[PDB]
């Protein structure tokens, strides 16, 4: 199984602690650091889009739109704090 | 967090209560 | 080069909470980009932690502490607790 | 040198470790040269009114503090030549009494005075 | 290059030969920041607030090679 | 999964929002008719 | 020059009436006195002791100024419940040989 | 009101779920060459590098706007005066 | 017509008060007396001045709490001459303490006393009031915690709810909202990028302009919303900023037609399926909705098994 | 014809409105290309720096986007 | 130094409270946060004075430090 | 209620330092607040530095990193 399979996750774990080791953030790393990592990732991706699915319903649409993700951060008091001064580009 | 959800609720609440009050009471006054 | 990106699982999980919707590549571009970013700040962070500790190697321990550092409270008790979950969910083989 | 003598005679007051004597202005233009890098009193006004003091009785003239009984009587014979107060009244904080002991700075009053 | 001015409302003019004596105090926009005292030989005192760290060093230099005197140049 | 707090309160100041709106205009529509004489 | 005590006065028409200090700034220079106005009201123009309050000044004109329970009046007479609390030069009134004792405790 | 003037541009206030560019593209991309020339030769520019600065100065100049707006606000004025962008740029510590 | 002095009678009455605006050049105090059918307040230098009870559109009372002054506001429903200048909006208040420090417990709490003595002492005032009145003078209280921070002329200030109004008393120019007034909310530039927002308000009677409340902090988006909801009020949002005096004289000239496109639905951002207009103005962008392609992925293999320690 | 110009009145009006600023002086204008100047210079170094250890002669938006994050202005939008 | 250093340990022990008992700090870490808090309050204070400075006035308020703060970015 | 144990004088002190010439009596419910807020997030940080520590005491090098990560920094240490 892949350890993203082992945790279930679609997340791929691998990825995530393939990145940390030649990204430089340490010397070595530990199988804990991206799995839990990779879930976290999951987690708030899922707590995005559940809003983002919620504001496409509340937008008429099937089809997400940045312009909902925008509706999504800002009415959610924490994504509007984790994401306080990120900016969000499109044409 | 429902500390301070409560606190603005009860004031919101007190605001309710009194804007119930003077729905109430004006269209009583008035009309009498 | 090849390219890498996390759009796939972004849309598995995307489909696994919102099966019945669907997504632009301007949104899905956007929640890649964001997990780019979040990816990193914890990436950072929990590097420093091991750093701090004058430490060759990072662990969720790191992890747990950086994501309550950067997480605000809901998604603190709740990444405590679903990474908590996934931790556990591929510990039970050993 | 002649830079801690009263330059003027407005409102004239003791520093109260030292018991130097000063104006209200060259305190705080010039703080006490004795105690500056023990006291930092200079530059400020509500330190003034803390640190030095309105109420001080008599002028010694310091001019060989290593050959003299004044230099000794008023506890001057370790500082250099200048004016001193024969006794300043009032107290420290509980706070720079302690910085100065952990210094080996001992506080004492320069209060002479005898009290009636 | 041979006095100070401050332009614009109050507008006033200093000479350094006006100068009694000068001084870069502690300022107000960093630790390191200063502001500058000037007091006239006529007993005038004028101060000018507020000044970056980065014009500290070029007013130093300035004044120095005005020679003029500054109150922490005993220091 | 399923980490959301509660509904936001927009959704559920949105029906009464909604509704406000459609009360509104009706209102708006005779207040202002009768306004325009 | 030092505050907090029982003291008696020396100048003026304000000639030895007791008081006592209210509240302190560090300078010892001056103490802060628990007096007895002595007033004309401003009213010989468009001597006296009583003590005075704000108010009929306040019909004669003047500054009536208030800073709560503590006043200020018709010229800064810092005063409260008619009570002056205007500081005096240490040395121009006599300070010394009070020491509240046994028989002296209840007067301020 | 159903004339043109009324119609569209009111509408075009929900029309605009865009994120259209406040600056022209082609004048800014050739201050972008401009200023990446001002720099070094040889700097071929992506378009979509072009619009990462683009996007980025449109809302960040907004957002110095935003500052602006408060410091005139803060002086009792409508009318923002460079002072005010100076006070943004001093208090944000956003300066060179 | 008239005032008409509750004579002999325990007129309520408050003393330590400042009038606003000032009636000669310079302010002055005075004390505030309720009547048979109106206030008086009378300043220390003998002038009087009367408010009918009937004339006060709300009396709103500002307790100094987390503020130098204690003030009841009265918004009239017609303006009043201070001989100076006619005024709508007046003032009775009180500095809390020192305000002018130039650069500790008894002055401290004096302060906690002076406060509470005075915070009572009107409180009390209020009460003899209403209770002369018949209550038909509540002083409506700032539910402080329903305040947030905005501009309505030209300066700072927290804006407060009341149960009948929204406004700022502690500065002047006053500011005051009657909610019964708002035919609707407009949230100009909301958007994602910004830090702050506007409010404008719509009067129901359109030959009145709108009122602006610049740069309110978008942190506040949701709590103003629901304030809004409780209060029976609608709201829209709109990243734009267009033309109201436009907008007024467009339906003000055609209102029919105006009502006819949907009125007021112009501002709506088509959030929900308004079958009206169920399709907005809305296109495909440039997008086959992210689908990921079935050979993208296959790397997921190299997900290689070590089990590095925990 | 000029790009600093480029950045017409009307182009920083629109801004200024965007960001509530309601009336404009005229003075404001020019500043305005200054500070952008500034800010693009710093970010145009960044990019410029990033593009070297590519060893590329040519800017990306990678290089945009990994230094508006150092700067305090992380950008969502670009990459893969 | 400006403030009391008892006052300030005891807020410190205090609002610790608020997150989790047993905790106390020793003497460094509080002084380091005195060390830290001063540096605020005085950055705080000159933006503040600059705003007086903006807004042509000398004495400062509230709004002051809240515009400074609130364009500085300190709250969310 | 240690908060209003941060004596005015203390507070005004500081202005003075930073060059504020006056002030009202609002700046000290208002400073008050302001070190609070400064306060909760630099200790909730320096309190999880230090719980990741396994520590129940905060010492130096835990503060350092919570303003350090804040950018609140303190200078004259090493180690
Ligand atoms: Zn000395």
């Amino acid at each position: 199984k892949t350890r993203s399979s082992r945790a279930g996750l679609q997340f791929p774990v691998g990825r995530v602690h393939r990145l940390l080791r030649k990204g430089n953030y340490s010397e070595r790393v530990g199988a804990g650091a991206p799995v839990y990592l990779a879930a976290v990732l999951e987690y708030l991706t899922a707590e995005i889009l559940e809003l983002a699915g919620n504001a496409a319903r509340d937008n008429k649409k099937t089809r997400i739109i940045p312009r909902h993700l925008q509706l999504a951060i800002r009415n959610d008091e924490e994504l509007n704090k984790l994401l306080g001064r990120v900016t969000i580009a499109q044409g | 967090r429902d500390e301070k959800l409560d606190k603005k609720s009860q004031a919101m609440e007190e605001l309710k209560a009194e804007r119930e009050k003077r729905k109430n009471r004006t269209a009583e006054l008035l009309a009498k | 080069s090849r390219k890498e990106s996390y759009s796939v699982y972004v849309y598995k999980v995307l489909k696994q909470v919102h099966p019945d919707t669907g997504i632009s590549s301007k949104a899905m571009g956007i929640m890649n980009s964001f997990v780019n970013d979040i990816f990193e700040r914890i990436a950072g962070e929990a590097s420093r932690l091991a750093h701090y500790n004058k430490r060759s190697t990072i662990t969720s321990r790191e992890i747990q502490t950086a994501v309550r550092l950067l997480l605000p409270g809901e998604l603190a008790k709740h990444a405590v607790s679903e990474g908590t979950k996934a931790v556990t969910k591929y510990t039970s083989a050993k | 040198a002649l830079e801690t003598v009263p330059k003027d005679l407005r409102h004239l007051r003791a520093c109260l470790l030292c018991s130097l004597v000063k104006t209200i202005d060259q305190f705080e233009y010039d703080g006490c040269d004795n105690c500056d890098a023990y006291l930092q009193m200079k530059g400020n006004r509500e330190m003034v009114y803390d640190c030095t003091s309105s109420s001080f009785d008599g002028i010694i003239a310091m001019m060989s503090p290593e050959d003299s009984w004044v230099s000794k009587w008023q506890r001057v014979s370790n500082f250099k030549p200048g004016v001193y107060a024969v006794s300043v009244t009032g107290r420290l904080p509980q706070g720079i009494v302690r910085e100065l002991k952990s210094r080996g700075v001992a506080y004492k009053s320069r209060d002479t005075a005898i009290k009636t | 290059e041979r006095g100070f001015i401050y332009v614009h409302k109050p507008p006033v003019h200093i000479r350094f030969d006006e100068i009694s004596f000068v001084n870069f105090a502690r300022g107000t926009t960093t630790t390191r920041s200063f502001d500058f005292e000037i007091e006239t030989k006529q007993g005038t005192q004028y101060t000018f607030s507020s000044i970056e760290r980065e014009e500290y060093g070029k007013l130093f230099d300035f004044v120095n090679a005005k020679k003029l005197n500054i109150k922490n140049r005993g220091l | 999964e399923r980490t959301r707090n509660e509904m936001t309160a927009e959704e559920k100041r949105r029906a009464h929002q909604k509704e406000l709106a459609a009360q509104l205009n009706e209102e708006a529509k005779r207040r202002l008719t009768e306004q325009k004489g | 020059l030092k505050p907090k005590s029982w003291v008696r006065l020396k100048r003026g028409i304000y000639k030895d009436d007791i008081a006592q200090v209210d509240y302190v700034e560090p300078s010892q220079n001056t103490i802060s006195l628990k007096m007895i106005p002595r007033i004309d009201y401003d009213r010989i123009k468009a001597p006296p002791q009583r003590l005075f309050d704000a108010e009929k000044i306040r019909s004669l004109g003047g500054d009536v100024a208030s800073d709560g329970d503590f006043l200020i009046f018709e010229g800064n007479r810092y005063s409260r419940k008619g009570f002056l609390f205007k500081s005096f030069a240490m040395s121009a009134v006599i300070t010394e040989g009070v020491k509240p004792t046994l028989s002296e405790l209840e007067k301020f | 009101r159903y004339r043109p003037g009324t119609v569209a541009l009111r509408e075009i206030r929900r029309y605009q779920k865009s994120t259209e560019l406040l600056i022209r593209k082609l004048p800014f991309q050739r201050l972008v060459r401009e200023i990446a020339q001002d720099f070094k030769t040889d700097l071929r520019f992506q378009s979509s590098a072009v619009m990462a600065l683009q996007e980025a100065s449109e809302a960040y100049l907004v957002g110095l706007f935003e500052d602006t707006n408060l410091a005139a606000i803060h002086a009792k004025r409508v009318t923002i005066m460079p002072k005010d962008i100076q006070l943004a740029r001093r208090i944000r510590g956003e300066r060179a | 017509d008239s005032l008409v002095i509750n004579l002999n009678r325990s007129n309520p009455k408050l003393k330590d008060l400042y009038i606003r605006p000032n009636i000669a050049q310079k302010r002055m105090q005075g004390s505030l007396e309720a009547h048979v059918n109106g206030f008086r307040f009378t300043s220390v230098r003998g002038d009087k001045v009367d408010i009918l009870y009937n004339n006060i559109k709300h009396a709103l009372f500002q307790p100094c709490d987390g503020e130098m002054i204690i003030v009841l506001h009265f918004h009239l429903k017609n303006a009043i001459m201070f001989g100076k200048k006619r005024h709508t909006d007046v003032q009775f208040y009180t500095e809390v303490g020192e305000i002018t420090t130039d650069l500790d417990l008894y002055a401290e709490q004096m302060e906690r006393e002076m406060r509470h003595k005075l915070k009572t002492a009107f409180k009390n005032f209020i009460e003899k009031v209403e209770a002369l009145t018949k209550e038909e003078l509540e002083f409506e209280v700032p539910f402080r915690d329903l305040g947030f921070n905005g501009a309505p002329y030209r300066s700072t200030c927290l804006l407060q709810p009341t149960s009948s109004a929204l406004v700022n008393a502690t500065e002047w120019p006053p500011f005051v909202v009657t909610l019964d007034e708002v035919e609707l909310i407009h949230f100009e530039r909301v958007q994602f990028h910004l830090k702050n927002f506007d409010m404008v308000i719509v009067y129901k009677d359109y030959s009145k302009k709108v009122t602006m409340i610049n740069a309110i902090p978008v942190a506040s988006l949701d709590p103003i919303k629901e304030w809004l909801n409780s209060c029976d009020l609608k709201y829209t949002e709109g990243v734009q900023s267009l033309n109201w005096t436009k907008i007024m004289k467009t339906i003000v000239d055609d209102p029919e037609g105006f009502f006819e496109q949907g009125g007021w639905s112009f501002l709506e951002p088509e959030g929900e399926g308004s079958d009206a207009e169920e399709g907005d103005s809305e296109s495909e962008i440039e997008d086959e909705t992210f689908n990921p392609s079935e050979d993208d992925y296959e790397e997921e293999e190299e997900d290689s098994d070590e089990d590095y320690s925990s | 014809r000029d790009n600093i110009q480029g950045i017409t009145k009307p182009a920083i009006r629109r801004l200024a409105r965007r960001g509530g600023v309601k009336r404009i002086s005229g003075l404001i204008y020019e500043e305005t290309r200054g500070v952008l100047k500034v800010f693009l210079e710093n970010v145009i170094r960044d990019a410029v720096t990033y593009t070297e250890h590519a060893k590329r002669k040519t800017v990306t938006a990678m290089d945009v986007v990994y230094a508006l994050k150092r700067q305090g202005r992380t950008l969502y939008g670009f990459g893969g």
